[PDB]
């Protein structure tokens, strides 16, 4: 079930005036927040048309899903592209029903669904994470001398390749080895962006108490979260095309939420 | 006789005038968006351009009396002298802009020097040698203000009008289609090593490409009368503005964008009544995909010139018109008829064209008048 | 008071175009235009944060866009009701002197929001007779509490001082 | 003399130029969308290039502070220097000053030997750190990129006084443009070589004014110029260039205005040369509508051994190499072989 | 007019020109009650003529009909605004070039040519 | 018996009609802002025109 689309987005031209869709694509945590309170729900689609309520993300439904911001020419025009499926049906009426300078054309839904057997010449790109969880998570290099204190930590730290290579050729045998589990491969692959993502997720706390219930008095707090993306393309030959679809509907990598996602 | 010219030329990707807020020169025309090139930067970069160098000399002065030391220590009584004669100080400069322009700073050094006089009668003569240098054609294409300020001495400026009534008109210069802003991102790349990724400075530049119509409007007449005669130093000067017309741009952010974009089209007429064709671009010039849009803003110009030239007829005023092309690359007469009398290829003949319709004059004898 | 000074002197370094689009604001209110929000804010938020004491709001914004109009020049002494009076006593009392008596009181009958064009009325004839100055320090702070009577009484005291005189 | 250099050059748009939202950089030109690549990146590109290792003289730098203390060789001149730059008047926020200060990697030990003296108070420290970056201007780096420096003025010591410090540019670089249509990427030696032209503009006489009067330098700095914008691709981490057109003059003239009507052509390989056809075209109503006496332009014409040709006459010699075209353009300036402009940093 | 044309030079030429012959007086300017809004298909000037030639007939039509006729002559520079799509022949006499409009004013006022009319003054 | 003229123009950027502060003279017509051009200026205009120098029989003078 393949709900293909796009939302083709305004980009300035004066940064004197205030720009909400140039803002708006600086920060993936609200670019994700952006398009997941799109389809909201049908539990208070009745009620209001105007949206103007409270925000809670709780009444949005859950569904994961997927997107992916890019940039192509048409013809004679510059515009960044936003290619988005999903398995529920678009209904961006509510989403910029307010917002419309957020957009630059109305936004057209399209149906599409995948036919491919076995070794053809038509795909496509992809957009990846390069995170490994690291084998030596060196004892926690500390400061004040530049030393080591402590034990261990697992992180999902940036792929540490090789020294006397290019990564078109060292990324590319990590997909190239990574396309048998998931049913296809590549005979050519060639990186075209690479480099980090970021981003800011605001922490609700609670330090302080109220003397007549129990403790609304609290702070604000906010945390940075760091990406590395890697989007590049190929042509492949998909193993079976029974497999391959759970792969389509999930994609190579799962950052999902943060913009990696399936191959487009 | 009037000098109009009308002119056709595109611009590479660049930011020729900008405001205080960086964004290029936009106006509106027709209800759609246009480029503008400000008529005061076109007057400056033709003013300070290479070829107006024999004719130059209507200087700047705001900071005054630092120059007569250079032509002593005349600080200290020429500005006091120049204050007495209502040009008054509030720095270590004279807050009043003087257009003294003439290069006769030879009288006014002879009188500072002259150590044997007063105030009052040496503020007199001050007065009308600076009311009638009348020298530096730009003051002859741009007037002066300079009416001191009479808050000032014992109130004996009796001085004469220094007004010159400029016969230059200079319209702000009009793309021929929509104007597209465009927007530029650089960074500074921290050349020593550090902990971070590396970014002195992070800001956003604009430019903009255009094809770019231009209306200078000068009369004959006026210009003569304002040059006390000397019809060689009035060819010197029209060919002047026509040279630097043609061959320079404004000198606004070219060191990062370097449109050195020449000419397309030239409209040199000679007339009794001004005419702007700035009305044929009131429709905006579309791309078509046979052919390219200097080709095709030289096509709707050329329909709006057969309009203004058949529709608007008096049988004891003819009215001539001369176009030019490089190496007649783009010609007018494409639809239906030769508008222009004579279709010129390169750029020496059509200035020989422009002074044998004015006086008949060469372009050798012309720089011996440098004046 | 130490804070319209400020407000007044800070009116008195606007420049033409900034006056000029407040001159288009005629009995307009400061919503309709962004560029006139923009200049009274501009006008307007630092002097609450140097000086305790501030105009109201609406006297500013009305006092901002009547001196745009006219653009007259600060000098203590020359409020309302002392040029208006001197200009009376150079009438004729059979006519014209009730026509333009009944104009000007015409303002002490009003609320702030509403005085813009009797003042412009006013200020209209001062135009005619050549006046050149206008305390708008004074002017402002006797319009700030143009509400209690007091005020009102003194001001049309000072007419009938003016006139006598 | 003006130093005006046209090449025509196949550059793979995939690893090129980005915006902030990640685009490859693009302008309207003729009415309809080319590719663009920015003449900062050319220019820094150019800067850092293998042979720009010797004429690396400049440092654009914001610590000033951590370079003092890499010759000092002693440990604790760390937050006086910063305390002596600060009362200079550059600000600091952090370890690095909030404003760019661009000098020579060679008065960074002249400012250590000043910092390390300690028989002289902060304000004459001050004016001996302006007295360090108002004149070092001894860099080819400096002398064609350009600078100007202003400090701020808020809290900064007024007994300080400052020279004319700026320099201004040598280097015109045209933000180069795709003459063909960009091709679109859909919503239903992978990615073709663009035929890029760029623009590079290099003024003699200003440039040795601000190199103090040097020529063996400057000439070092020209060579190596073209040799860098030839054979480095404009990006970051062999694709010669099919045409490389060298012209000298006394003014600037841009032949950008050749392609304002795309080269819309189907074939993959039936593009570059007409594209230099319409460049041999332009050029030619251009020589003959501008260029007429007075003063005459001489230009050299390159290929990789004459592979796409030109036109008639419209340029002075074809030459298939690169060290022999900076032969070619040194010489014209008068002598200079190449092989000895080398020993200049 | 002479504003300051020194620095805007915007001499142009008016690309309408309607006279009409009445004994009593019009004005048509509450045809741009509206104003003109550019559209991508035209321009400014044939949009706002159109709205002219639109309430000049309107007019025509309603505030006439005498025993008397209303009489003119319609003025464009070698006709490329004609009087817009509409019903044609409104005008009598559609006239490319202004000394002939002129002519035919001083025709109808009474059969005085223009040129003997300047040995007057 | 009236002879009456309509006619249509457009002009470049321009300032004919400014104000004492420089802006150019607008007035209100239907609700929006219209630039206007003095009757006065026009009249004037007109009398002092080219071909009105060949009418001429008065000045209006003040001294």
């Amino acid at each position: 079930m393949i709900y293909l689309s796009r939302l083709l987005i305004d980009t300035g031209g004066n940064p004197d005036r205030p720009r909400p869709g140039r803002k708006w694509l600086d920060n993936i945590y609200n670019v994700h927040r952006r398009l997941s309170m799109a389809f909201p729900s049908g539990l208070r689609r009745e009620q209001d048309p105007h949206f103007l309520k409270p925000f809670s993300p709780n009444d949005f439904q859950k569904t994961p899903f997927l997107f992916r911001v890019d940039n192509n020419i048409d013809g004679n025009d510059k515009r960044a592209i936003i290619i988005v499926q999903s398995v529920l049906e678009p209904d961006w009426d509510y989403c910029f029903q307010n917002a419309l300078d957020f957009l630059a054309a109305p936004p057209e839904t399209k149906e599409y669904n995948p036919e491919f057997k076995a070794g053809q010449l038509l795909r496509f790109r992809l957009r990846v994470n390069a995170s490994v969880r690291r084998h030596i998570p060196e004892m926690v290099q500390q400061d004040g001398q530049t030393i080591e204190t402590g034990k261990i930590l697992h992180k999902r730290v940036s792929l540490t390749w090789d020294a006397s290579s290019t990564p078109d050729q060292a990324l590319a045998d990590w997909l190239a080895a990574k396309s048998p589990k998931l049913g296809f491969t590549l005979q050519r692959c060639e990186l075209l962006q690479l480099g980090w993502v970021y981003g800011s997720k605001p922490e609700p706390k609670n330090v302080k108490v109220k003397e007549q219930g129990q403790g609304y008095w609290r702070e604000h707090k906010y945390n940075p979260l760091r990406f590395r993306a890697a989007l590049l393309e190929g042509v492949l030959e998909v193993d079976d095309p029974k497999l391959f679809l759970k792969t389509l509907s999930s994609g190579i990598g799962k950052a999902k939420s943060f913009g990696f996602g399936l191959l487009s | 006789m009037l000098i109009e010219i009308h002119m056709i030329q595109n611009h590479s990707p660049a930011n020729l005038n900008r405001d205080d807020l960086g964004a290029p020169k936009t106006c509106y025309f027709g209800g759609v968006l246009r480029s503008r090139i400000s008529s005061q930067c076109i007057k400056r970069s033709i003013r300070t351009s290479n070829d107006f160098k024999a004719l130059l000399g209507g200087v700047r002065t705001r900071r005054l009396a630092d120059l007569i030391q250079q032509e002593t220590e005349c600080w200290k009584k020429a500005q006091e002298i120049l204050n007495k004669c209502g040009f008054k100080n509030k720095d270590d400069n004279t807050k009043m802009l003087v257009f003294m322009s003439k290069d006769k700073i030879k009288d006014l050094a002879r009188i500072v020097l002259d150590n044997s006089l007063g105030l009052t009668e040496a503020a007199q003569q001050v007065a009308n040698v600076i009311a009638q240098a009348t020298l530096a054609p730009d003051i002859a294409l741009c007037g002066r203000m300079l009416e001191p300020n009479d808050k000032d001495k014992d109130k004996k400026v009796k001085w004469s009008n220094t007004t010159v009534e400029a016969a230059l008109q200079v319209a702000h210069a009009i793309s021929t289609h929509i104007a597209r802003p465009e927007i530029d991102y650089f960074v500074a790349a921290d050349d020593v090593p550090g902990e971070d990724a590396g970014a002195g400075h992070i800001g956003e530049s604009m430019f903009a490409s255009a094809c770019f119509y231009k209306y200078f409007s000068i009369d004959w007449e006026q210009l003569v009368k304002n040059l006390k005669g000397d019809t060689n130093l009035a060819a010197h000067t029209v060919g002047a503005f026509l040279l630097a017309a043609a061959k320079t741009n404004p000198s606004g952010k070219q060191n990062s964008f370097a449109a050195h974009n020449y000419p397309d089209g030239i409209l040199v007429e000679f007339k009794n009544s001004p005419i702007s064709y700035a009305n044929a671009f009131v429709r905006p010039v579309s791309v078509v995909k046979e052919s390219d849009l200097v080709e095709q803003s030289i096509g709707q110009l050329s329909n709006y010139v057969n309009d203004i030239r058949l529709g608007y007829y008096d049988e004891q005023s003819p009215v001539i018109g001369f176009w030019f092309s490089p190496n007649n690359r783009y010609p007018l007469g494409y639809k239906h008829s030769k508008l222009a009398s004579r279709n010129i290829g390169n750029l020496n003949e059509l200035v020989g064209a422009v002074l044998d319709y004015i006086g008949g004059f060469k372009w050798e004898e012309v720089q011996k008048s440098k004046a | 008071n130490r804070g319209t000074v400020d407000f007044i002197a800070s009116l008195e370094n606007l420049k033409e175009g900034d006056l000029g689009i407040l001159r288009k604001l005629r009995g307009a209110r400061l919503d309709e235009k962004l560029p006139g929000f923009d200049l009274f804010s501009a006008l307007w938020w630092p002097l609450r944060q140097k000086n305790q004491r501030a105009p109201k709001r609406e006297v500013a914004w009305l006092i901002a866009k009547l001196f745009a109009e006219f653009r007259f020049e600060q000098r203590e002494g020359a409020t309302l009701p002392i040029l208006m009076g001197g200009i009376c006593r150079k009438l004729e009392p059979k006519k014209e002197l009730p026509r333009v008596l009944a104009r000007f009181d015409q303002l002490a009958s009003l609320d702030i929001m509403q005085m813009e064009e009797p003042l412009s009325v006013i200020m209209g004839i001062l135009r005619k007779h050549q006046q050149v100055c206008l305390d708008w320090v004074g002017l402002t702070d006797v319009l700030s509490f143009w509400e209690q009577e007091p005020v009102k009484r003194e001001w049309s005291d000072s007419f009938i001082k003016a006139y006598k005189i």
